[PDB]
């Protein structure tokens, strides 16, 4: 009933809004120093602990000024919360793959436009 | 555990290495004194209990024991100090990785004890131990080995083993990657700097005789055989260690920019050691 | 996809747990009780971010409790049919390949996997790897996957993938 | 429970296991000491308290310093002969410890019972251990408990020290050949406690015959602080239906049933479960102090209670005091 592919979300998830790979983890490791602190509180789940160290391992993002610059420069652009979160998370190189990943974007923007978003976050990837 | 220990006092095995830093680079001298490895994660201790039951602890009072989860083997009244180490083989899509226990340092070898021996003396009594562990009909077990060691004058050799390679999920970018005896490499962390020479003893080098000797800095004595109280046991090697980290900003390969200024390069430690070998 | 919403969840505090802080109770109850959940509508119940409004307490008539409903600031994760996923390889099997998506098992099996990503016990991981020995899929690799179906099993989500279309496999 | 001493490892000492000696040794001491029930023969004291401290005054009493120590009978019934006994029951052999007769320095003793504690001392930085002889049971097969404490105490004295002594004096007995240390705890009148006061509290004694088991009329002195109890650790979390599943460090005690007290469970606390905590009170709270690797199992519940019934209506470093000082006079 539902699909990705073709933005086929339930009505739970219309006005669900995306997150980043490092706000997750920034957030995250926020919560996890907010129980660092504030003691006669236990541990999180198992749930916390994978998610983070998940998303610690993926973290595309180092800055927060970055976080703010791609949210900036992506959220000014004609595209779904979904469309957005998936190309700020997966990173195409060449805009073939970013339609291959990602098939809604078939036609949603130019593709020399599309290359030139995709040169945008190659340019504010912060590398390793 | 605290039957292997022998009553020795367990905030030993909780000691954190010291950073190396441009405070801390003098800690280095006498530069003979010291012994370096290549570190791929974090040090951890692990004790043998006979076959599979293998098990892990991080040093700190308040961590339980973990069953290590490794196709492995082990006999019982086995001690060491080791790290896990992922070894990569291939790059890119093609690479596979594979973990491996590295052993750092040794204290008790199936019920004999081995802490008091010298680290070398100690590393070649757990050399031998990784081949009698070893299994080589079963390429499904996952290998020991004994960290590779380095003379600290002889670190030079380490960043000759340093090579940038496409490791699998690394979005195509190169990371530093070390190259062990076989065609396996893993991605380092840092370099541990051991002291194998116990106070007041220290190592000189004789420019007349071309022998290294032992100086004792109270009775002014020398000698070029090795005193028995010149010995570091483990608690002295464990205590004593630095740890020079190799994150973000550090250069050691020739490849790697930007440098951050505030963080000594391989130049640096390099001249330090070539200035306080003479 | 790592969400941000606002959910609705109602909280049952007995008297003896009302304290000379009552909402601080509330808040740590609420922290307890749907961090690390799973619901079948909303997904993985990552974390509470910002527990927005505290209802009015309706006392149930016999009951001693005290309800009150709460709106949360949330992160979840939900997944999704066709959507591209970076993923952790945990185990490669003869059957299929157990990857994990952050607290999710994925199982993607061979039969939805090409023909060219072959199964090898005989490396000393047993791995996913092509005769050009190019692609090498192991354990604790960093790939990409194609969620077909999730299946979801005592109020929690596994979910299966797949590498049938372009640019899937290795990073 | 093998342990023969905590804190050291002794030369020749050793668990005894044979089944043919075993059952001799233990039969041999509730012989001795003419007892009934199972288990352990020897004189067992109480805890002083508000009610106890008047029989200091109903007859005569010795008294001395306890040291935490290790109960052990001592039984001498030959040439290796030498064995030990625990509050347990477990029995050790000794090995090269011996004692001679004080008439004929060639013979040695046979049918003795000691009675006393192993306690471990310090003078070099290093443990020397010591067995301290505070009683007698048997000598000779005479039947010496059924004299008087000062009695007792003299036979002690002249029959198993001032022997051993003399053949120290030969070097028949090199003193460094032996497992331990022997001596007699000395003891005092009632009227000389007040000069003194690891040394954890008093133990006063009476003069009559020695008895075993339970004496009611032997008072063992704590001052108020050290008071302690041994609770095996459980904590589980609680809110079934309650808003908060806080988990809950229950304490418990052998012999009791159901939970006997709770303690707030520190994030420290929860590495200790099912091992045995050793627990002080201060405020209306337990407390835990350390942690004990020598039991897997608690106090008795009735132990736990006669803890508490000294805690609550204690016997104080000043009441003890005042009350023996009045009696001075």
């Amino acid at each position: 009933e539902e699909d990705a592919s073709q933005l086929i979300f339930p009505k739970e998830f219309e006005t669900a809004e995306t997150l980043l790979n490092s706000e997750v983890h920034m957030l995250l490791e926020h919560r996890k120093q907010q129980n660092e602190s504030a003691e006669d509180e236990q541990e999180l789940s198992e749930v916390f602990m994978k998610t983070l160290n998940y998303t610690a391992r993926f973290s595309r993002f180092k800055n927060r000024e970055t976080i703010a610059s791609v949210r900036s420069l992506l959220l000014q652009k004609k595209l779904h919360k979904f469309e957005l979160a998936c190309l700020a998370n997966l990173c195409p190189e060449t805009a073939e793959e970013s339609k291959a990943l990602i098939p809604s974007l078939e036609g949603r923007f130019e593709d020399e436009e599309l290359q030139q978003i995709l040169d945008d976050i190659q340019t504010k990837r912060s590398f390793q | 555990f605290f039957e292997l220990i022998q009553g020795t006092e367990i905030d030993i095995f909780s000691y954190k290495p010291t950073l190396l830093t441009s405070k801390t680079l003098e800690k280095i001298r006498p530069v003979f004194d010291y012994r370096c490895m290549v570190s791929g994660s974090e040090q951890k201790f692990l004790i043998g209990l006979g076959k599979s039951q293998i098990y892990t602890w991080d040093g700190r009072q308040s961590d339980r024991w973990i069953k290590l989860d490794l196709k492995t083997e082990l006999p019982r009244d086995t001690l060491l100090s080791v790290e896990i180490v992922h070894e990569l083989k291939g790059e890119g899509k093609a690479q596979r990785k594979i973990s491996a226990i590295h052993i750092l340092d040794v204290l008790v070898l199936n019920g004999t004890d081995v802490r008091e021996q010298h680290f070398n003396q100690r590393i070649q009594l757990a050399e031998k131990f990784v081949k009698a562990v070893s299994k080589p009909s079963r390429p499904d077990m996952n290998p020991i080995r004994v960290k590779e060691v380095y003379r600290l004058e002889e670190m030079e050799k380490i960043f000759v083993r340093l090579e940038m390679k496409i490791i699998k999920g690394s979005s195509g970018t190169p990371k530093l990657s070390y190259t062990g005896r076989d065609d396996r490499h893993f991605v380092p962390m840092g370099l541990y700097i051991v002291r194998t020479v116990n106070e007041p003893w220290t190592m000189g080098f004789s420019k007349s005789f071309k022998k290294k000797f032992f100086y004792n800095k109270k009775t002014k004595d020398s000698t070029f055989d090795l005193p028995a109280d010149s010995i570091a046991p483990f608690h002295i090697c464990y205590y004593g260690r630095l740890f020079w980290e190799w994150g973000d900003g550090i250069r050691v390969h020739d490849s790697q920019k930007p440098q951050d200024q505030d963080k000594l390069s391989k130049e640096d430690v390099l001249s330090f050691i070539q200035m306080h070998r003479a | 996809m790592f969400y941000h919403i606002s959910l609705e969840h109602e909280i049952l505090l007995h008297p003896r747990y009302f304290g000379p802080n009552l909402l601080n109770t509330v808040k740590q109850k609420l922290f307890t009780e749907v961090e690390g959940t799973c619901t079948g509508k909303y997904g993985f119940v990552i974390a509470v971010t910002t527990i927005d409004n505290i209802g009015a307490g309706v006392i149930q008539p016999g009951r001693g409790f005290v309800l009150y409903p709460v709106k949360y600031k949330a992160i979840v994760f939900r997944p999704f049919k066709g959507e591209v996923v970076d993923a952790v390889v945990t185990q490669v099997n003869k059957v299929g390949l157990f990857t994990e998506i952050g607290p999710m098992s994925c199982f993607i099996s061979r039969h939805s996997i090409p023909s060219e990503m072959e199964f090898d016990p005989n490396s000393n991981p047993p791995c996913y790897k092509t005769m050009d020995e190019d692609i090498v899929i192991q354990q604790d690799d960093e790939i990409r996957l194609k969620i077909v179906g999730t299946r979801v099993d005592k109020n929690d989500i596994f979910a299966i993938g797949s590498l049938m279309d372009d640019y899937l496999g290795l990073v | 429970g093998a342990i023969f001493l905590e804190g050291v490892t002794v030369k020749g000492v050793t668990q005894v296991t044979t089944q043919p000696k075993l059952g001799e040794v233990q039969q041999k001491c509730h012989q001795f000491c003419g007892w009934e029930g199972s288990g352990f023969p020897g004189a067992q004291p109480v805890s002083m308290d508000k009610q106890n401290i008047k029989l200091l005054d109903l007859k005569p009493y010795k008294v001395s310093w306890k040291a935490d120590g290790t109960r052990y009978m001592m039984l001498i019934d030959g040439t290796n002969e030498v064995f030990m006994i625990d509050r347990d029951n477990s029995v050790f052999h000794v090995s090269n410890l011996e004692f001679p007769f004080r008439k004929d320095l060639r013979m040695h003793l046979s049918n003795t019972l000691l009675d006393g504690e192993m306690i471990i001392d310090r003078v070099n930085g290093q443990a020397v251990p010591r067995y301290l002889i505070y009683d007698i049971i048997k000598f000779n097969s005479q039947p010496v408990g059924d004299c008087d404490f000062n009695v007792r105490l003299q036979c002690i004295e002249r029959e198993i020290i001032s022997p051993r002594h003399e053949k120290m004096k030969t070097g028949l007995i090199d003193k460094t050949q032996e497992p331990f240390s022997v001596r007699n705890k000395p003891f005092f009148d009632i009227c000389t406690s007040r000069k003194l006061l690891e040394m954890d509290g008093l133990i006063f004694q009476p003069t009559g015959k020695y008895k075993p088991g339970r004496c009611d009329d032997i008072l063992k002195w704590k001052p108020p602080s050290l008071n302690s109890v041994d609770f095996r650790l459980k904590i589980t979390r609680m809110g079934g239906e309650g808003l908060l599943p806080q988990n809950v460090g229950l304490l418990y005690v052998g012999g009791y049933e159901r939970p006997f007290a709770q303690i707030k469970v520190t994030k420290e606390l929860k590495q200790y479960d099912n091992k045995i905590i050793e627990c002080k009170f201060e405020n209306n709270s337990w407390v835990f102090m350390r942690q004990r690797t020598d039991k897997s199992f608690p106090n008795a519940y009735n132990t736990a209670m006669a803890v508490c019934n000294s805690i609550s209506n204690p016997v104080t470093k000043e009441m003890l005091f005042e009350f023996i000082d009045r009696c001075t006079a």
